[PDB]
RNA sequence: GUUCACCCACUGACAGGGAACGUGAGCUGGGUUUAGACCGUCGUGAGACAGGUUGGUUUUACCCUACUUGGCUGGAGAUUG
RNA sequence: GAACACAAGCGUAAAUGCUUGCUUGAUUAACGAUUUCCAGUACGAAUCGAGACUGCGAAAGCAAGGCCAGCGAUCCUUUGCGAAGAACAGGAAAUAUGAACAAAUCAUACCAGAGGUGUCAGAAUAAUUACCACAGGGAUAACUGGCUUGUGGCGGCCAAGC
RNA sequence: ACGCGCAUGAAUGGAUUAAUGAGAUUCCCUCUGUCCCGAGUUACUAUCUAGCGAAACGACAGUCAAGGGAACGGACUUGAA
RNA sequence: AAAUGGAUGACGCUUAAGCCCCAUGUGCGUGAUUGCCCAUUAUUCCUUUGGUGAGGGCGGCUAUAUGUGAGAAAGUGUAGCCCUCCCGAUGUAGACGUGGCGUGGGGGUGAGGACGAAGCCGAUGGCGCGAGCCUCGGAUGGACCCGCCUCUAG
RNA sequence: AGUUAUAACAAGGCUGGGUAAUUGAGGCACCAAGUGGGCCUUCUUCGGUAAGCGGAGCAGGCGAUGC
RNA sequence: AUCGAACCACCUAGUAGCUGGUUCACGUCGAAGUUUCCCUCAGGAUAGCUGGUGCUUGUUAAGAAGUAUUGUGCGGU
RNA sequence: GGGGUGCCCCCACCCGUCUUGAAACACGGACCAAGGAGUCAAACAGACGCGCAAGGGAGGAGUAUUGUGACAACUUUUCUCGUACUGAAAGGGAGGUGUGAUACACCCGUGGCGUGCGCAAUUUGUGUUUUUGCCCAACACCG
């Protein structure tokens, strides 16, 4: 016995029950894994220097406050 | 009639009573329900909300995590100020990986026996929640902490182990029957 | 208890939560793990990707007693000593002696910050554990 | 259900134009792309290499990767009850700079200019007023135009 | 076996249809359509054929209504005011 | 308005066509990323890259097949890589195991291909039943009824002709 | 009788045969209620009484016409008894 | 032009009760802006139930014998601690909740019975939205049985 | 330690100054049921002489619902 | 009184994607007949629709909208 | 006020089921009593309650007892799960900051960045510190 083949009826109603969720924000999953390697490798060396400078800045800020107290 | 197109899908699941059978918990709930509704302190309203949570949603904290968080705060204190009181709605457990802590004042639902010995031996105090309401109503000079939940074994099983970029641990009965070669494995990353 | 089951709630509903159209029948999909490669393929591939196939070498007559080797880290060495001994000894003083075989350990791994110097007797040791315990003022004595 | 390949409904989509055939000019070659820009994805159909799928023709997205002869763009795409952020790699010929933010940027430039001048407007037709015709005609639906609509 | 058709006669005339292709607890059982058996063609075979041939159980009404006859007896606020 | 192996579409003129010269980018490519089908799984196909060694060019540059259709899991079988030396010790550098230990064969593992499943997400497969059986199906035929009226039947309108 | 026989034919036996057959078919004589076209009579029933005394079946029930309806209603709508 | 007698629903209707349009109370070329009928709809009032609910009271000194009087629990859920206010209420397959109902037996606690237990009967009424509970009568019976908290199930 | 023959570009940071209507709760998980025969109508449509016929696109319904 | 394989007891409560049945009340919510794969088409697995449990937060909008405006792209009915 | 019987005007297709669709010319339906269908075990997962917590818990056995006695009490574990993972295997095995190119020296401690309950300190509502839990993106260390 034959039957139905295909229909898109009721599918738009189902998709909007819980809505079409908005896309993820642009700041959420932003990793350049497969990109241009020469630029990726260079950015790592800059980031390592930024982390080292961040640690040094907190050391001087803490020492200055302790001297005042 | 009314439209009511998205009215039902906005309701939040909110519970106003505790499933616990402990009568000492119910005495604390009664005390902080009174304080929450009569002092307009956001601290007191938070404590009452957390006392109604289930055991799974009140994770334990470690003594080492308390000592590190306390030090990161008190190092910026002024000349004449005093260290705050750490408050956890949950259990405090001892950590054998620190062994050297300053004097701490901690209020919690429960202390393990070893944790109580280490705190008292260092010069600190263990407090009950009825002691905190007695000496620090409205929660002045307090530090509120929660405790970790992301390291649990149940969380590691969430998801599907066979989809690209998953890193989910499968539910394995026979460990040797689910080994798989180094090749034929799913892709480890996906954008 | 039988009085807490769903059967007590379903007295008078005639279907017990199985529907009028597709009823409650016996084995509509096969018995056990049947059809794991034919009509249950998506479930197996999604959740148990390593089920089908072989991997690695074999080992007849395993005898698990020959590979007994529990490990303990340098960070947990305090739990094997008395409470007073942890703070009693430092650097050039007399140090407590810990024997790992009595406590049920074989290999000493070095992870984390060592609290107090001590003398540890072990069967196996690590590269990092050896270096860290030596700097702190302790030593490792090999056992058998 | 038969014959759904990579280029199914593309007879008129990838056709070039009338009297506008050829290959990309120098102005296209000299365009500069940098990460964070907005671009439009349109096919060229004279460059077979790096041509995107038919779904992404006419879509607008942001660039996340710059390569020696290619650009990577992030494009939204609704699937069932959600939109997926997709990444496509195309050649620089099938990519054009987007002008979807020039009005916004011009608004910002005007605001700072107005503040800069202040540191150193329009006529509403909606409101009423007097009207002096000096002449008035009449519309009357003459019988002549009824006879006109006879081919 | 037929419905159909075709011949022989009479007649004023020998029109066409419907009623669950009216009518099987009204009949009959020639046909169709089990099991036996023969022929032709087909099949290696068991067997097949809307091809031919011969033989092959037709069950129950005393119930309700309808219809046909047969009798008894109420009733005008159509049983009451 | 020609040609570009083949079906069709798109595309192309000092070329993507034709002739000619030289060549082997149809190799290898550290598990890089992505698109199409899509469950956002696999397979097939395709796009953008990093490294080695190269080809053609004076150069910029183009090329890891012939643009898009032309192909294949588990288990099993079979082939290739783990050349020779250097290390007082398994290390940034020497493939591993056969479990009491040694010498030489043999077998087995780890990585990359090949032998195929066209019912192409992949059981190893000939008939007959009128002597027939069971669970069901009005999800599905043969007879009544229902919609339709091609065909069948019965009639109008115009008027070239008889 | 005739034979270009869809597709007759020789122990997958061909042709022919007296006698025999609860075997299949056609015609003739005799005979008749098979029929034209039905009528009368008998015995046992049915029918009434005395004695005795079941079953099948049983949603609920039981007057029609048209309509619509799961496209043929006892129940529904309108009408008529 | 068709097959049982029969359908603008029927009767009937022709200064329509037919077809196409136009109006409206008391007063239709002098009251400009509602002729009238029918809903599980709308507005409004009362009651119930559930909330992503919103507010308020709860430290009991005003004075009072009998021959103006009763309550007030810091609370999810009950005979709801009490008083105001706002918003929703239908539903097959299906999910969940209930100091929700009922039955046999165990551990506790408190009662009942020869001045009549269980069982049985009913124009016996009362209470609850309901599952049900309780009183009454027997011109029934003649020896056991129940309320509440928990545990358990043929 | 990226580009350019080098001022200049890329990329990651630190320290000071100024900054499109009208409706309204945003985001993230875990566990599991039924279902996987549909049918009708508006408009757009393919096959068929046509069908209360077969097959699709958009939307609303019945199924699940009375009044 | 049993035969296209007798009767008796046992394995045996044989298996059935198929037919039939499945016992109290009120309350809060409430669908699907569609996608991919399967010797798959009267059945399953998988996603979607639904319920329960929540977590993190907020008090005018955070990563809000089956709707408009302005600007700027796409198309061959 | 409740209960019983009759009457009047109005309203009102037969229950259960499969099905897109049942009042059906679809199936099961004479009446009553008593029976009659999601149970027990074992492995795993999630929610909720309880004890303890870098540890948790035994089992089998044994010690002491007509007594509510097949109950109840008692016994760095002797076993198991976990605190460490990784490779086919031989095997190996995870702290921070600073300074140099089994390196060296210290140990009151979040590797750095972003969004982040509450608390602390300022201005008259704003800006700031520490940020818990969670999430995103870059290091580093182990195989
Ligand atoms: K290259
Ligand atoms: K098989
Ligand atoms: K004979
Ligand atoms: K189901
Ligand atoms: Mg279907
Ligand atoms: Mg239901
Ligand atoms: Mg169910
Ligand atoms: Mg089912
Ligand atoms: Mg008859
Ligand atoms: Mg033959
Ligand atoms: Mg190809
Ligand atoms: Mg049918
Ligand atoms: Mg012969
Ligand atoms: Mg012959
Ligand atoms: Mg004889
Ligand atoms: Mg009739
Ligand atoms: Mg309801
Ligand atoms: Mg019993
Ligand atoms: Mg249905
Ligand atoms: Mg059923
Ligand atoms: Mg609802
Ligand atoms: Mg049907
Ligand atoms: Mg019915
Ligand atoms: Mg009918
Ligand atoms: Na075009
Ligand atoms: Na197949
Ligand atoms: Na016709
Ligand atoms: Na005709
Ligand atoms: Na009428
Ligand atoms: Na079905
Ligand atoms: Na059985
Ligand atoms: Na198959
Ligand atoms: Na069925
Ligand atoms: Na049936």
């Amino acid at each position: 016995a034959k039957s139905k083949n295909h229909t898109n009826h009721n599918q738009s109603r189902k998709n909007h029950r819980n809505g079409i969720k908005p896309p993820l924000p642009l700041y959420m999953y932003n990793s350049k894994r497969g990109g241009w390697l020469p630029a990726l490798v260079n950015t790592r060396r800059v980031r390592k220097n930024n982390q080292k400078a961040a640690l040094k800045a907190r050391r001087e800020r803490l020492a200055a406050h302790q001297a005042a107290q | 009639g009314v439209d009511l197109t998205g009215v039902q899908k906005k309701k939040r699941v909110v519970r106003h009573h505790t499933y616990s059978t402990n009568p000492y918990i119910k005495l604390l709930i009664k005390l902080y329900k009174f304080l929450g509704k009569r002092t307009n302190s956001p601290f007191n309203k938070l404590i009452h909300k957390r006392l109604l949570k289930s055991r799974n949603n009140r994770a334990p904290i470690s003594l080492s995590r308390i000592a590190v968080c306390m030090r990161r705060r008190t190092v910026w204190l002024k000349k004449g100020k005093k260290s705050p009181i750490a408050v956890i709605v949950g259990d405090v457990l001892d950590d054998v990986r620190m062994t050297r802590i300053p004097a701490l004042r901690i209020c919690a639902l429960r202390f393990s026996k070893s944790a109580r010995e280490r705190i008292t031996g260092a010069g600190g105090e263990c407090l009950t929640f009825d002691q905190l309401a007695m000496m620090a109503p409205t929660g002045k000079n307090t530090m509120l902490l929660r405790g970790r939940k992301s390291g649990r074994e149940s969380v590691k099983h969430f998801g599907a182990a066979g989809v690209p970029g998953s890193h989910a641990k499968p539910h394995v009965s026979s460990r040797g029957k689910e080994r798989q070669r180094s090749s034929k494995r799913r892709h480890a990353f996906r954008h | 208890p039988t009085r807490f089951k769903k059967t007590r709630h379903q007295r008078g509903s005639t279907f017990c939560g199985y529907g009028r159209v597709g009823k409650h029948r016996k084995h509509p999909s096969g018995r056990g793990n049947a059809g794991g490669e034919h009509h249950h393929r998506i479930n197996f591939r999604k959740y148990h990707p390593g089920y089908f196939g072989k991997c690695g070498m074999n080992h007849y007559h395993k005898k698990k007693n020959t590979t007994w080797k529990p490990t303990i880290n340098l960070d947990n060495l305090t739990k094997l000593m008395a409470k007073d001994e942890a703070m009693k000894a430092k650097k050039g003083e007399a140090l407590p002696v810990i024997d790992l075989l009595a406590n049920g350990y074989s290999k000493l791994l070095g992870n984390g910050h060592l609290q107090a110097p001590c003398i540890v007797k072990a069967r196996w040791v690590s590269k990092l554990a050896d270096k860290k315990i030596r700097k702190a003022g302790g030593a490792v004595v090999l056992q058998a | 259900v038969h014959s759904h390949g990579y280029k199914c409904g593309t007879r008129h989509l990838f056709a070039k134009k009338f009297r506008k055939h050829g290959v990309p000019s120098v102005s296209t070659i000299l365009t500069n792309f940098k990460v964070g820009d907005y671009v439009d994805v349109v096919a060229d159909a004279a460059v077979r290499a790096g041509m995107p799928h038919k779904y992404y023709h006419g879509r607008t997205g942001i660039v996340w990767n710059v390569t020696p002869r290619g650009v990577g763009v992030i494009i939204n795409k609704p699937v069932r009850n959600r939109t997926v952020r997709k990444r496509i790699c195309v050649r620089f010929e099938h990519v054009r700079k987007s002008r979807c933010q020039e009005a916004f940027k011009q608004k910002l430039k005007d605001l700072e200019a107005f503040r800069a001048a202040k540191k150193a407007k329009k006529v509403s037709t909606r409101n009423g007023g007097f009207v002096c015709p000096k002449k008035v005609e009449v519309l009357a639906r003459r019988t002549a135009d009824y006879e006109a609509m006879i081919p």
